[PDB]
């Protein structure tokens, strides 16, 4: 069974810009867990990137949440960067203030 | 209505070393161990502060166990790609999951490949095989008796310890946070409008979030987002509706959830 | 806690 991963991009608070925030890039419903996650920061690879250990749901999916501390102003762009086995090229999510 | 469980991955590594193994424990949405075997120094790891007091002597034992788990998931691995004639140059996964509930209810389940292979009988006596690969497996269990070790675990230590965690975390794992909600309104043309009911900063995962026009659900037109984790311990959850300009009014988002005494309803409110 | 894994119980 291959399983595509779902992408969610979003920050743990409110977008305050200026003010310190951590943003999220949640990794869900895919299989094999074998997957490559990386934020970017205006199409840049973020180098401190922490990740939760892996974990699955009921479906036997498996799901990942990979963060980073930032602080979101008016023109950063940001960005979640996935490679999986189902996709043939890495799949690019930006982030929105509103999702 | 409080849980713990245990979620085991084994993923074989095609000449790129031994299989990895990773396990968590989580008492409801709340993990508080991990193990890894590509961990510098694999042993048992505290994720949650009640657990931190346990001594050294619960963390020894538990790393015990852990890497013995590690070491027969990778003979399982291995007989597993015997039952099914499968070449070794490829990667393989064995899940497992068990755990107890609140004594409500005990299940031990696992996976091969992302596809039920065998799980535990409500009654704690038998399983149930999902192929004829399962049944060797099934066999093998039957014949050392396995199912009174885990009908001893699960209606005796794992609920024993479960009870002990709910205490000491007290503080944090038996109060909700009931889910901060409002509702944000985006134009989408001169004629539509997406109206998006929010829910954030709540525990536990569990949670409802409806969309309704004069009070009838739009579940056939409502976009809803898995419910994903703040990084913090809480949650998150959002659904939106497409609404024609005009009148949003008409649509309430209802919102269910262990922290809320009763279920809100809420509206948009330029 | 960990269910303790028992000799002999692989798959």
């Amino acid at each position: 069974i291959q399983r595509t991963p779902k992408i969610q991009v979003y920050s743990r608070h409110p977008a305050e810009n200026g003010k310190s925030n951590f943003l999220n890039c949640y990794v869900s419903g895919f299989h094999p867990s074998d997957i490559e996650v990386d934020l970017l920061k205006n199409g840049e690879r973020i180098e401190k990137v922490e990740h939760s250990d892996l974990s699955f749901s009921k479906d036997w999916s498996f799901y990942l949440l990979y963060y980073t501390e930032f602080t979101p102003t008016e023109k950063d762009e940001y960005a979640c960067r996935v490679n999986h086995v189902t996709l043939s090229q890495p799949k690019i999510v930006k982030w929105d203030r509103d999702m | 209505s409080h849980s713990m469980r245990y979620f085991y991955t084994a993923v074989s590594r095609p000449g790129r070393g031994e299989p990895r193994f990773i396990a968590v424990g989580y008492v409801d949405d709340t993990q508080f161990v991990r193990f890894d075997s590509d961990a510098a120094s694999p042993r048992g790891e505290p994720r949650a502060p009640w657990v931190e007091q346990e001594g050294p002597e619960y963390w020894d034992r538990e790393t015990q166990k852990y890497k013995r788990q590690a070491q027969a998931d990778r003979v399982s691995l291995r007989n597993l790609r015997g039952y099914y004639n499968q070449s070794e140059a490829g990667s393989h996964t064995l899940q497992r999951m068990y755990g107890c509930d609140l004594l409500l209810r005990g299940y031990d389940q696992s996976a091969y490949d992302g596809k039920d292979y065998i799980a535990l009988n409500e009654d704690l006596r038998s399983w149930t095989a999902a192929d004829t690969a399962a049944q060797i497996t099934q066999r093998k269990w039957e014949a050392a008796r396995e199912a009174e070790q885990w009908r001893a675990y699960l209606e005796g230590t794992c609920v024993e310890w479960l009870r002990r965690y709910l205490e000491n975390g007290k503080e944090t794992l038996q109060r909700a946070e009931h889910p901060k909600t409002h509702v944000t309104h985006h134009p989408v043309s001169d004629h539509e409008a997406t109206l998006r009911c929010w829910a954030l900063g709540f525990y536990p995962a569990e949670i409802t979030l409806t969309w309704q026009r004069d009070g009838e659900d739009q579940t056939q037109d409502t976009e809803l987002v898995e419910t994903r984790p703040a990084g913090d311990g809480t949650f998150q959850k959002w659904a939106a509706v497409v609404v024609p300009s005009g009148e949003e009014q008409r649509y309430t988002c209802h919102v269910q959830h262990e922290g809320l005494p009763e279920p809100l309803t809420l509206r948009w409110e330029p | 806690i960990l269910k303790e894994p028992v000799h002999g119980a692989y798959y």
